[PDB]
């Protein structure tokens, strides 16, 4: 695969770009999975109950 | 047998065409098992830092 | 210090220096072992072992003639040594045995004593040169299934089921005229020998081109003899190193200088400017240890060897020799690369300049066989002098730095561990 080449050059990726690639991950990841939960729950929710509501 | 009498790897021997083709698979995968075992310990972390911030029954507003 | 080489219908090379008192003449032809097959292997060690046959050599001595082969991966060579006079009677001789003799060496009487001789010569080597031994089976497993693996000397099984007919095959598809150079060292002039030469005619085999084969390539890997009856470990470790004609030739042997050789035995090489040293004296990781930058028309092996009784340490001689290979990708300092310099040019001298023509011819045949010529002395030390801590660096970053390693030992090698964890130690760990 030389898509890997072209970023890392034949070498390991470094802690540094470990460490750096986790930070967004974890941002990017949770709300992929909130969006999707909560898009399976439509209906459900408290947010969709309360468009229901008027006092 | 003459020890000079390399054993056959052909089953095991990649038909190299792309040198680096073992390589770079195998330095995604360990990259990859860094990245995400990387974002799971910072989430065991604060999980069980965050278990020590105001409980939820003691933050009343006097 | 004059290379001159003419081509006429058979290529001549020589060298001459008048202040050496002999002078040795001899044919250099551009196959060796690497042309061999896996069944034939051996043939060109017994053709060299015919031509120094009591018979051949008797009939050279009698003329003052002395007797000289050897036998390579790239080429072969049959070399004759007589006084700077009797420089006729030496063409006389080699012209008698490969076109007249060429027949008479082959007898059902002289190639059986012979075939005995190279048998017990072969077992002798694999019984009891463990460096040597290891050093061969390192390019076994190096350059396995292509032609650099196949040994010099030839294998046991494939040299006993060798015949007659196996000899004149290979000198009829080898011993060709376009693959052939006729050399000359010593004190005789190039136009004298050319003379002597292009006097007597006959082509004898011309335009017969000799067969091809498939290119060599380097695979990591290993081979282990072990053996707990000897009283050392002896290993050697390398890389994919530099073919002969290649830009970084220098640099690589450069490189190879800056760890050199060790003899824990001699007051005068636990001095040596080499940082490895403060490491393995400590606890006496090794008797002695050598780097190589071995070149041949393909490929190439950078590494070294080295032979221990402390076989409970093994694994800390690999450990502090890679950490300071790694060194050379990274770290390597102005002064390591000066040192190596002027160590280079001291060997690289007594190597072309030695009181001995047959190594002369030797090293002249091997040079014009693969470039068409021979680089002057005096202009490797330019190219040598011109390399900067940036070229090593580039150099090992390519060759060193994270690469596969071919590894190859016998005796006590219990102690040295598993593949893997010598092939980690070709880098660091870094942010």
């Amino acid at each position: 695969s030389s898509l890997y080449k072209t970023f890392f050059k034949r070498n390991a990726v470094f802690v540094g770009t470990i460490f750096a690639g986790a930070f967004v991950f974890q941002t990017v990841f949770d709300t992929a999975i909130t969006s999707w939960y909560e898009n399976h729950n439509k209906g459900k929710l408290w947010k969709d109950v309360k468009a229901r509501i008027a006092a | 047998k003459s020890t000079y009498r390399t054993p056959n790897f052909d089953d095991v021997l990649k038909e190299n065409n792309d040198a680096d083709k073992g390589r770079s698979y195998a330095y995604f995968m360990v990259g990859a098992m860094g990245l995400l075992s990387s974002a799971g310990a910072k989430s065991t972390v604060e999980t069980f830092i965050s278990s020590m911030t105001a409980t939820a029954d003691v933050l009343a507003m006097a | 210090a004059e290379v001159t080489q003419l081509s006429n219908g058979i290529v001549v090379a020589t060298e001459h220096n008048p202040s050496a008192h002999t002078a040795s003449v001899g044919v250099v032809f551009g196959s060796g072992a690497a042309n061999e097959n896996p069944y034939n292997n051996g043939v060109s060690n017994l053709w060299k072992n015919i031509f120094l046959s009591k018979e051949n050599s008797a009939v050279a001595a009698k003329e003052g003639l002395a007797l000289s082969s050897n036998i390579s991966r790239d080429f072969q060579s049959y070399i004759v040594s007589s006084l700077p006079g009797s420089t006729d009677k030496s063409l006389d001789f080699l012209n008698q045995s490969f076109i007249q003799q060429k027949a008479n060496l082959l007898s059902s009487s002289n190639f059986e004593a012979t075939k005995k001789s190279v048998l017990k010569q072969v077992q002798d080597f694999e019984d009891n040169d463990h460096p040597n031994r290891v050093l061969e089976h390192l390019h076994s497993t190096a350059f396995q299934n292509t032609p650099l693996s196949l040994p010099t000397r030839g294998t046991l099984e494939s040299l006993e089921n060798l015949v007659v007919a196996d000899l004149e095959s290979f000198a009829n598809n080898h011993f060709l005229n376009s693959n052939a150079v006729v050399v000359g060292t010593g004190n005789i002039k190039h136009e004298d020998l050319v003379n002597s030469i292009e006097s007597k005619n006959l082509s004898l085999q011309t335009g017969t081109k000799p067969v091809l084969k498939k290119k060599a390539a380097f695979l990591g890997s290993e081979v282990r003899l072990r053996d707990d009856t000897l009283p050392k470990a002896w290993i050697s470790l390398a890389v994919e190193g530099e073919p002969v004609n290649s830009p970084n030739y220098f640099v690589a042997k450069l490189a190879a200088q800056i760890f050199g050789s060790y003899n824990a035995f001699e007051p005068a090489s636990r001095l040596q400017g080499i940082k490895l040293l403060d490491n393995i004296q400590e606890y006496q990781l090794c008797d002695n240890f050598n780097h190589f930058s071995l070149s041949y028309k393909d490929s190439g092996l950078w590494g070294f060897s080295t032979a221990t009784r402390n076989v409970t340490m093994i694994d800390d001689l690999i450990h502090f020799t890679l950490k300071q290979w790694n060194r050379l990708t990274i770290s390597v300092t102005d002064t390591e690369v000066e040192r190596a310099k002027s160590l280079l040019k001291l060997q690289l001298g007594q190597l072309y300049e030695s009181g001995n023509p047959v190594n002369d011819a030797n090293l002249l045949g091997a040079e014009v066989l693969i470039k068409g010529s021979k680089l002057s002395l005096g202009e490797a030390f330019k190219k040598i002098d011109a390399i900067t801590v940036k070229d090593v660096k580039a150099w090992a970053g390519k060759r060193l730095w994270d690469q596969d390693i071919a590894i190859a030992g016998t005796g006590q090698i219990e102690g040295l561990l598993d593949y893997m964890r010598i092939r980690s130690d070709m880098s660091m760990m870094r942010w």
